[PDB]
């Protein structure tokens, strides 16, 4: 009775803590599965082993302007954001 | 300062000596006077003569004067050469800060810290503004940092990298005042990065998604999103722009405003891709490939395969298991070999951090117990080896079935609760400590009062630990 | 409720197939597969503590030796007519399962119910008096007489 | 040089924003020196932020006698490091004789202003006629000469600030005596290389300026909030 | 996209009238025009002129709560 219903209370309080953070923690963890399923050139899984042989096929044989352009884009809203800060 | 300036200016000889008046108004903090009657008439700005007074305004914490000098014309990358940076990191770099940096490199080591330790070990013996931003940001200067942050090109990468460095250096235990200042400055720059990127996303979506993926030609050798992750900056990813980027990269070619049951129903009925029930906005074989390429459906196909794998494992383990492997046992070995090739591919693409995650650790553990069950299982004409092989397969089935939890973290509703579940382990271990104390106390008390000189260890531990353990589920010892 | 049922189904299937595979050998009847894989670990949620894992309180009068009558099979025996299953691998397995479902997974559900009640209560008066509209409209729209007599109208 | 305080920075960024909003030409000196540098920077900024919807037009008008590196083709050239600014989308350079000739572009520039002010194009809200505004913010002889050339012409629409060199001396007063009084108290180190035989000429210049004060307007110091440039123009 | 995926009675009505006028209560029609475009300040000026004021506010609230569910262009949402 005493030692189990202490655990009930501690679970209830921990759920009360971590819930308003828990949406953030879920959609932070979402990054990892999206990155492990978008990084690989993935086919359906049973057939993936065939493409692993194609990896063996690889082992059978073996300053840019628009980046400066988008950084120059970013600087404009930097200036806009600084104006907004000083306007506060 | 104003009195000394009035006596220095009206001496009828040094009325033309603007350098002396500037150095005098720099050693004191007369910003407004130097703005009003040095930089007004536009009569003499050489714009390459301001180098020593710039170096002085840096090394003596004069943020408003360096703001004024850059406002009145001075290119940083023209100014900031290697001799300047070696003099700053050699001479004007504090020696308590370097001790905190050694302690952080020896105890809280990380990729970005190894990078900044390499460059700070370089310059004590090319992206220069970021190097001077690291200089000012390590020293906890807090106001020279913002002045030089506004001049930078990779602004949000600078804010995220500075947030990560300061969140590391806030963990060094000696000199907790410096820990407190670096923690406050870390919070300030991570707020700044979030607030600037929400403006950039609100004004345009496509170019902000261009910003999220760029590498600054080795800022720290990483990415804006990667530096947000590695500092555990979970407020930067919980904002709607990065979430929109993630979901657009997760559904792939399928537009997000189609309902999920249409997608999984077109998944089960395979040639139904040639109909207008899914929307491929974001001739007919292109619909086929653009359906079967997206991450959502290859994940859903993969969980259907894994459920069928668990049913085959259960059938083989319970109802069809003999001295020689039948055909379904060999099909089971083939599917586990497919999973093995997947895991060695993931180790090949990850390396050392592959063993970071718990799920890859228990994943390796389950594969090892499966091949142990194979090498116990093949010793035919020996009942003990065959039965021990089946026991090994049963415990391995426990592992393979418990992996399904971490598979299903992707739901909108199952997800947060599975995350909430793993925050409970400290309460569970607290309960187990206290219950073990009470259990051992009552068990030895009862076994000592009742009986006399048991000599068998099994009937010690069945009557000391086991029955007071069952008295937790309401058994009331007999 | 459905989150609890998903996690309890996962733990239940895992322990059920582990116990049925360690104890017995090649059951062929589907009813006595699903009574011993799903049903007894389901009853282990209301505090039943599954029985045939002890090897000392296990008598052979509830076996069949072959699938012939109602009762379950025996555990597969030794060459000295003794049970083959280790107590040191089935006793702590029952202990781990009984801990993880009867205490951890239920008191997680208690906490989630408590938090959901804590959410929806300051909205719950609004949701009740929003739902009140529907019953008032279904009882004021019809020209209603008493119900038994309604068929006459 | 150009004293770039953030107020005039905000004013000129707002100005080129208005020029993109209305689809206007801007005419300026077009050299790589001083203000035209920053104007070309903001032209490049608003060009690079949107890249469509009436991309703005800056014409620089230079004299060709002060240019360092001059190349003759018919076949594109490559000008590299007076110096031309790289960011003005159109450049025009007037022809003359030798190099020691400033203020040569001013006659053709003002004649072009007068021709657009008499150009009739009814597809607007100004009764046709394509409205023209002139701006003075800095200082020098060319400022006052251009302002008098404008205000003698019809529709100058001259706007000044209350900060700078000649902007202070026109903004403050609104005879010969007060012209001299403000000219000596607001420009201390420029009169020191000047005879009075042209200072009386400058008195005549400013008397022709203030002849029509309805064609002149000023941006003040209390007027310093948002959309003050639109309120002026 | 809202008519094909989040269909409703009021959306079918406004789809009928916006398909009418691309090929009588007029102020409410211009209020729908200004309210769809997210104009947010012409809407209040024309709302003050309307007769059925609270019906206009509730119908506009329903249309905008529907169009906030369209997934592409989340800024307009
Ligand atoms: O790819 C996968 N590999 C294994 C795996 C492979 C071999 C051994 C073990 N194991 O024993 O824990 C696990 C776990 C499940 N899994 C998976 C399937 C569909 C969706 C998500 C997933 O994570
Ligand atoms: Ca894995």
């Amino acid at each position: 009775i005493l030692l189990v219903n202490l655990l009930v209370a501690m679970f209830g309080y921990t759920v009360g803590i971590v819930q308003e953070n828990n949406d953030q923690v879920w959609k932070f963890q979402r990054y990892f599965l999206v990155q492990e399923y978008c990084n690989r050139l993935n086919i359906p899984f049973p057939f993936v082993v065939f493409a692993y042989f194609y990896m063996v096929v690889k082992k059978c044989f073996k300053f840019r302007n628009e980046d400066n352009e988008t950084l120059a884009w970013e600087g404009v809203m930097k200036e806009n954001y600084l104006v907004k800060i000083n306007t506060k | 300062s104003y009195a000394l300036y009035k006596a220095f200016s009206t001496n009828e000889q040094d009325k033309d000596n603007w350098n002396g008046q500037l150095k005098l108004l720099l050693e004191w903090n007369q910003l407004d006077l130097a703005s009003d009657e040095i930089f007004t008439n536009d009569r003499r700005w050489e714009s390459a003569d301001l180098q020593e007074v710039m170096f002085t305004a840096l090394i003596k914490d004069r943020p408003k004067f360096v703001r004024l000098f850059l406002e009145n014309g001075l290119n940083l990358q023209k100014f900031l050469t290697n001799e300047v940076l070696t003099e700053l990191f050699s001479t004007h770099f504090s020696t308590l800060v370097y001790r905190n940096l050694q302690i952080a490199k020896n105890s809280y080591n990380d990729a970005l810290l190894t990078f900044v330790w390499k460059l700070v070990a370089n310059f004590r013996r090319r992206h220069p503004l970021q190097a001077l931003f690291i200089w000012a940001i390590l020293q906890n200067k807090k106001e020279l940092s913002k002045v030089i942050w506004e001049q930078t090109k990779g602004c949000t990468l600078a804010a995220l990298g500075a947030s990560k460095l300061l969140k590391t250096l806030a963990k060094v235990k000696n000199d907790i005042n410096a820990a407190g200042e670096s923690e406050e400055l870390a919070n300030e720059y991570e707020t700044r990065a979030v607030e600037l990127f929400t403006e950039c996303y609100s004004n345009d979506e496509d170019l902000a998604e261009q910003l999220l993926v760029y590498s600054c030609e080795a800022w720290g050798g990483s990415n804006c999103l990667e530096l947000a992750v590695e500092a555990t900056d979970q407020h930067f990813i919980a904002q709607p722009g990065v979430q929109n980027f993630l979901s657009k990269q997760w559904y792939g070619e399928i537009s997000r405003d189609t309902k999920n049951w249409k997608i999984i129903l077109c998944l089960f009925i395979i040639p139904l891709v040639g109909c207008g029930l899914v929307s491929f906005r974001k001739k007919l074989l292109w619909y086929y490939v653009a359906f079967f390429t997206s991450p959502f459906v290859v994940f859903s196909w993969n969980v259907v395969f894994y459920i069928a794998f668990l049913l085959l494992f259960a059938y083989v383990l319970l109802m069809d298991f003999h001295s020689v492997p039948h055909t379904p046992e060999l099909i089971l070995y083939a599917l586990v070999f497919v999973l093995f090739c997947d895991e060695v591919r993931q180790w090949y693409m990850n390396g050392v951090n592959y063993f970071t995650d718990l799920w890859n650790v228990m994943d390796t553990l389950g594969l090892f117990y499966f091949i142990a069950g194979i090498v116990f299982r093949l010793h035919s004409s020996n009942k003990s080896s065959l039965y021990s092989g089946r026991v090994i397969f049963c415990l391995d089935y426990i592992i393979f079935t418990l992996r399904l939890i971490h598979i299903f973290t992707v739901s909108r509703n199952l997800g947060p609760k599975i995350i909430m579940l793993q925050r409970m382990l400290i309460d569970v271990f607290f309960f187990l400590f206290l219950f073990a104390v009470w259990m051992v106390a009552f068990g030895v008390a009862r076994q000592g009062i009742l009986r006399q000189n048991e000599q068998r260890w099994r009937w010690i531990f069945r009557s000391v630990i086991y029955e007071p353990y069952l008295a937790m589920f309401g058994q009331v010892p007999s | 409720v459905f989150f609890f049922l998903f996690l309890f189904a996962v733990w239940m299937v895992a322990f059920g197939v582990a116990r049925q595979g360690i104890l017995r050998q090649n059951e062929q009847r589907w009813r006595w597969i699903f009574r011993s894989v799903i049903y007894e670990p389901y009853l282990a949620m209301f505090g039943q503590v599954p029985s045939d894992v002890d090897s000392t309180t296990y008598d052979f009068s509830h076996c069949t030796f072959s699938g012939n009558e109602s009762k379950p099979l025996c555990v597969e025996l030794d060459e000295h007519n003794l049970p083959r299953f280790p107590e040191w691998i089935t006793i702590p397995l029952v202990c781990i399962y009984m801990l993880s479902t009867n205490i951890l997974l239920v008191n997680l559900l208690v906490a989630m119910f408590g938090y959901t009640v804590g959410i929806v209560q300051e909205n719950n008066d609004q949701v009740w008096k929003f739902q009140r509209y529907f019953l008032v409209q279904e009882y004021c729209n019809r020209l209603n007489i008493p119900f038994p007599f309604v068929v006459f109208a | 040089n150009f004293a770039l305080k953030p107020r005039m920075r905000k004013i000129f960024s707002r100005l080129i924003y208005i020029a993109q909003s209305k689809g206007a030409w801007i005419l300026t000196g077009g050299t790589h020196y001083g203000l035209m540098k920053y104007i070309g920077e903001v032209v490049r900024d608003n060009t690079i932020s949107r890249n469509s919807e009436e991309n703005i037009v800056a014409i620089g008008i230079a004299a060709w006698g002060m240019v360092s590196n001059r190349d003759t083709l018919i076949d594109e050239g490559h000008f590299s490091a007076y110096i031309l600014d790289n960011n003005h989308t159109h450049l025009l350079l007037v022809d003359n004789g030798c190099h020691g000739h400033p203020t040569v572009e001013a006659k053709l520039r003002n004649q072009l202003e007068k021709y657009i002010s008499e150009r009739t194009s009814q597809d607007s809200n100004y009764g046709g006629k394509i409205p023209i505004v002139c701006f003075a913010q800095g200082g020098g002889r060319e400022t006052l000469k251009a302002i008098n050339t404008s205000v003698k012409s019809k529709i100058p629409c001259v706007v000044v600030e209350g900060s700078g060199q000649i902007a202070d001396v026109i903004a403050s007063l609104v005879t010969s005596s007060m012209v001299k009084e403000k000219l000596v108290r607001f420009l201390p180190r420029t009169v020191s290389r000047l005879p009075e035989e042209e200072i009386e000429s400058w008195i005549k210049w400013l008397k022709e300026i203030l002849e029509s004060s309805h064609l002149l307007t000023v941006i003040k110091m209390e007027e310093a909030g948002d959309e003050i440039v639109s309120n002026a123009i």
